RNA sequence: AUAUCGGUAGGGGAGCAUUCCAGCGACGUAGAAGGGAAAAGGGCGACUUUUUCUGGAGUUUCUGGAAAAGCAAA
RNA sequence: UGACCGAUGGAGUGAGGGCAUGGGUGCUAAGGUCCAUGUCCGAGAGGAGAAGAAUCCGGACCACCGGCUAAGGUCCCGAAA
RNA sequence: ACUGGAAAGUAUGGCCGAAGAGCAUGAAAGCUGCGUAUCCGACAUAUCCCUGAGUAGCGCGGGACACGAAUCCUGUGUGAAUGGCGGGGCCCAUCCCGUAAGGCUAAAUACUCCCGAGAGACCGAUAGUGAACCAGUACCGUGAGGGAAAGGUGAAAAGAACCUCGAACAGAGGAGUGCAAUAGACCCUGAACCCGUCUGCCUACAAGCGGUAGGAGCGCCAGGUGUGACUGCGUGCCUUUUGCAUAAUGAACCUACGAGUUACUGUUUGUGGCAAGGUUAAUUGUUGACAAGGAGCCGAAGCGAAAGCGAGUCUUAAAAGGGCGCAGUCACGAGCAGUAGACGCGAAACCAAGUGAUCU
RNA sequence: GCGGGGAACUGAAACAUCUCAUUACCCGUAGGAGAAGAAAACAAGUGAUUCCCUCAGUAGUGGCGAGCGAACGGGGAU
RNA sequence: UAAGGGCAGACGGUGGAUGCCUAGGCUCUCGGAGGCGAAGAAGGACGUGAUAAGCUGCGAAAAGCUGCGGGAAUCGGCACA
């Protein structure tokens, strides 16, 4: 589609920008989005959980009581799960929660998320800016001028921009990401999406078709 | 993660123990005795809901028999005459009239005593 | 949608089966196992190829044949596929449009009717005759 | 671990194009003569695995 | 519209509760969870709401995700 | 009627029993035993037979303080001459 | 400013942010304390012609190699060559490859008693280590060895001066402290089984799983609630069985604990992505995410034991005379299977290394 | 890590070849790693060791039973 | 008449469930390091304090001695002095 660029203080400079239709104007795939978000969370998982089975308890393997003649229930060793302080049967084991999604499926999910944003009109394009020194107040002023301070916002940058990252580090509902590292979860997690002039070009050239 | 449903598990027992109130001895409050008593009572209740209709019909028939024998007829003869004359008043209404409205019962009897 | 209203496709997910958890589930008590015998015990497995003591079929049928450890197998490419490739060059065996470092053999399934210059490892007699009738060339290497 | 193929089955059975399993014929009596020359039925023609006996040869060959 | 709806072994379908997680909404010293009493509700049910006493600091809705995910008898 | 047949996913069962009929065996004994044809209990509640797994009547979606019948009954216990 | 015992809470109104991680503070703190982002800092002390002989080879008996008798090893007995010799799965010839009987060598690989910095859709006191506390302790055994239970006053000890009953704090009733003592030392919360007191109704002519369906009277708070004279029906439950009230099995009761799980490989199916193609594995770059990695795997032609031929092929001297042949792939969820202890508890036994003749 | 000795229960629905397994266990002895390593090699052109993914549950082996199970080649780390 | 008993409610007792809490566990990641000992080890015995020492620390110089660097008002280890 076509979008109007805003400057640092939220005035329409008049310069217009074009976004790829095959990226921002498709019919989104809900199942693809669901799968990609599930994969992202499962890949964030750290499965470091374990309980002790019968073979790893510390008690001896001696038979506690003789088999016949005592008058009570027959008993084996002390590590039995029927006894208090005994084995944990079918407890957790350490696990790897990663699973595979097709590359084309993941690309389609990314395009679907971007198209959802573009359709719901939560994408705005600002000019590229630099900071001489890290200034949280300057970044806050930019966000308030762009009117993205009420809710969660994601900025997409084309390069490192150490000063900008330091300025945005301490603000609560703001996130920063490079254009080439865009993913479906990060796009969907934020209410508003602020692209820069060069970020539009990078996204268009890299995630097209 | 570890999941134990302590509160739900206890609440399930406490709800049934509220219904076992009034029983005799351990059957009112001891869980495995009270639960056993409660279900047998539920089977009894299912059977008794069926047998209640039979019992009430028998009571109506006995009361109608008494009133008809006061009027000089038997229950079977009165019912035969009623069905021949084709009136559709049921046994509950007839017994209620017999016990509480004897003049109305006399009117019914005189209509079909021809 | 967003992260707060995620939804899978209808019928894409399904709850697993849990046994031994009461009478209402229909899978409690004996837990789908039946009553007694070997198959109801923990740790039962099937001996594959075991038929209760009768001589198994993989022991009462005979062994047959032998395999060649130096076997040349060609890849069958047909004249209809050759026509399809030719229709959007003449000198064939491009193979970049399909095999991957293998030996090719041309077979007769459709027709050619167009002058080609087909090169392949091997040919069928009907394939060579069809190429000649269509007015083409065969190079065998 | 991966499923292992039964060695005797892999030496006795083969697959066809439609997925049917072909096999050789065992003799009734393997001493020819005193058996009619119609023993070409079990001596010349490969047969197929019966559908009832199928899935057992499949599990033997790792469900292939 | 008509028909059908007793069930052991067993096959199939649809759901409730529990612990933790993400997102979105909320509640709390003007009283959270838990404990006692009472009342109401659910095609049906697993269960869920509301009032009050005790208690004195945490809890919870919806959608999706994952399981140390439910006892009456060994 | 509708579930007969193909192909595929999942099974359970492979200790049966009573009654009637045709038989073998036994002693023209057994609530015996072995087959065949039906049926019921198994897995089936309700009604009559005093009380009975399979004899007679009858297949329970839930509710009702409505009506008609089946087997079998109508002096009282106990509904109806 | 409000509520509160106490604000960090609520509502205004400000300020810092390269610091909105966290912990503590009388309730939940970016601005109260310790901290955090960032910057700075070490007197020492550490760390960075010649060419391998009891050899090659060989006989007998064995072993290791995926291999249960080519290669490699050797207990026993033998024993060369100096282009020669060895190998290419028995044995010979040609061919090809290599140069034994001397030695050394980093990297990529395995592991954690210990030290430091971190993390968890891991546990929260019958859980998690046997051990949150006095734990390998108490206790048991000649010995080797076996092996527990046990956390919580309160914000702050302010941990109750003094009075009364009593021989005494044995205990309690007050007073006082405290938001609260029904927070009083076993002290947060304080359930059940089990044990009492009071109040209401019933009960000394009555007979069976103790309920269920009817139904007077009495008694409480305005149509609900407690009890229940009297009437009908009714041989618990689980398991195992052809069949159980069974005099077949099983449980004293309550609370808590307790049994189809996970990994890999197949196969079927629900839903998806690409589609005559589908898909990457290990790994590599830039910063878990993006990008690269096509090796490999399945599909795309079959028939034949095979040479082979090919929409044919096999059988035949020859024949359709006969047999077999003329949209997939990659995932996600679910069912089933195999391999792992594989739904849980239970033998009698077998083997290995030790401890015991203080009894006999 | 290397080396010297070395079971049995179990599976094969009994059991003896086979399996469990060159495991458990006993004993000796290093280092920060150890072992291996520079062709009397594989093969039918590559070029010392080691490790990962494939080849592949394939070639073979086996009371040809239960089972066991490579290498060449290719892609990498170095 | 209730000797006693039954049911319900209220309030207690006992017991220590539940809820909330905890640095005590569990599983890992990254970086180091991979030994101690005849100059006497690991592991122990006996001592050592103002007041008995149960732990901790230390060793007849015995909850400790000396020097250099850091730092600035309390300190004299823990089991409620
Ligand atoms: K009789
Ligand atoms: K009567
Ligand atoms: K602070
Ligand atoms: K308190
Ligand atoms: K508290
Ligand atoms: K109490
Ligand atoms: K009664
Ligand atoms: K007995
Ligand atoms: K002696
Ligand atoms: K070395
Ligand atoms: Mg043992
Ligand atoms: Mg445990
Ligand atoms: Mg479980
Ligand atoms: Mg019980
Ligand atoms: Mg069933
Ligand atoms: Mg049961
Ligand atoms: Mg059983
Ligand atoms: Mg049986
Ligand atoms: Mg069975
Ligand atoms: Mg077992
Ligand atoms: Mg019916
Ligand atoms: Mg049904
Ligand atoms: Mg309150
Ligand atoms: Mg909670
Ligand atoms: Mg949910
Ligand atoms: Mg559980
Ligand atoms: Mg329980
Ligand atoms: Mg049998
Ligand atoms: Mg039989
Ligand atoms: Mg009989
Ligand atoms: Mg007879
Ligand atoms: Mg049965
Ligand atoms: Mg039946
Ligand atoms: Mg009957
Ligand atoms: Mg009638
Ligand atoms: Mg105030
Ligand atoms: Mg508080
Ligand atoms: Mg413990
Ligand atoms: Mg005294
Ligand atoms: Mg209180
Ligand atoms: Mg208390
Ligand atoms: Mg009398
Ligand atoms: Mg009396
Ligand atoms: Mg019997
Ligand atoms: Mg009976
Ligand atoms: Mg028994
Ligand atoms: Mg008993
Ligand atoms: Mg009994
Ligand atoms: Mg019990
Ligand atoms: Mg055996
Ligand atoms: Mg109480
Ligand atoms: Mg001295
Ligand atoms: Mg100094
Ligand atoms: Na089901
Ligand atoms: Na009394």
């Amino acid at each position: 589609m076509e979008l109007s660029v805003y400057n640092i203080k939220g005035e329409d400079t008049g310069k217009k920008v074009v976004l790829d239709d095959s990226i921002f104007a498709i019919e989104p795939n809900d199942h693809a989005i669901y799968l990609d978000v599930k994969q992202y969370m499962a890949n964030q998982r750290q499965g470091t959980h374990k309980a002790k089975e019968r073979s790893e308890l510390s008690g001896s393997t001696r038979k506690l009581i003789r088999q016949k003649g005592s008058g009570g229930a027959r008993r084996g060793d002390i590590n039995s799960p029927l006894l208090s302080g005994g084995a944990r049967v079918f407890g957790p084991r350490p696990r790897n929660y990663s699973f595979k999604l097709n590359k084309k499926l993941k690309a389609l999910a990314r395009r679907s998320a971007l198209s959802y944003k573009a359709k719901n009109n939560e994408i705005i394009v600002v000019e590229d800016f630099n900071f001489d020194a890290p200034k949280t107040k300057a970044f806050k002023a930019i966000s308030a001028a762009l009117k993205v301070g009420e809710k969660k916002v994601l900025y997409v940058l084309p390069e490192v921009n150490k000063n900008v990252y330091l300025s945005a580090r301490n603000l609560p509902n703001t996130n920063l990401i490079l254009a080439n590292l865009i993913n479906t979860y990060t796009v969907l997690a934020s209410k508003n999406l602020v692209l820069t002039e060069r970020s539009v070009a990078v996204v268009n050239e890299l995630f097209k078709a | 993660p570890r999941s134990v449903n302590h509160v739900a598990s206890r609440a399930k027992r406490k709800r049934i123990l509220k219904l076992t109130r009034g029983y005799f001895g351990a059957r009112k409050n001891v869980w495995t005795v009270a639960k056993n008593t409660w279900e047998k009572g539920l089977t009894y209740a299912y059977r008794d809901r069926k047998s209640k209709k039979r019992n009430f019909r028998a009571l109506w028939i006995q009361r109608i028999n008494a009133a008809a024998r006061l009027e000089g007829m038997s229950y079977s003869r009165l019912m035969g005459a009623l069905h021949a004359n084709g009136i559709e008043i049921n046994r509950k209404v007839l017994a209620d009239l017999a016990m509480n409205h004897p003049e109305a019962f006399r009117a019914i009897v005189a209509k079909v005593k021809n | 949608m967003n992260l707060s209203s995620l939804k899978p496709a209808e019928g894409a997910v399904k709850s697993r089966k849990r046994i031994g958890r009461g009478p209402g589930s229909g899978l409690g008590g004996t837990s789908t196992r039946g009553h007694k015998g070997a198959k109801s015990r923990s740790g039962y497995s099937k001996k594959i190829g075991f038929e209760g003591g009768q001589m198994p079929i993989q022991r009462r049928l005979p062994k047959f044949g032998f395999k060649n450890i130096n076997r040349v197998e060609y890849k069958p490419i047909n004249l209809s596929v050759l026509q399809t490739l030719s229709e959007a060059s003449v000198e064939d065996l491009i193979a970049a449009g399909v095999s991957r470092n293998s030996l090719v053999k041309i077979l007769a399934n459709g027709t050619v009717t167009t002058a080609l210059t087909v090169e392949a490892h091997a040919f069928s007699k009907t394939a060579e005759e069809a190429i000649v009738r269509a007015g083409g060339s065969v190079v065998k290497l | 671990p991966k499923l292992k193929t039964n060695s005797g089955a892999k030496k006795r059975f083969a697959l066809t194009g439609t997925g049917k399993i072909k096999r050789k014929h065992a003799f009734k009596s393997h001493i020819l003569t005193k058996k009619t020359k119609k023993q070409k039925r079990n001596l010349t023609y490969f047969s197929t695995v019966h559908k009832v006996d199928e899935n057992a040869v499949k599990q033997l060959l790792c469900l292939r």
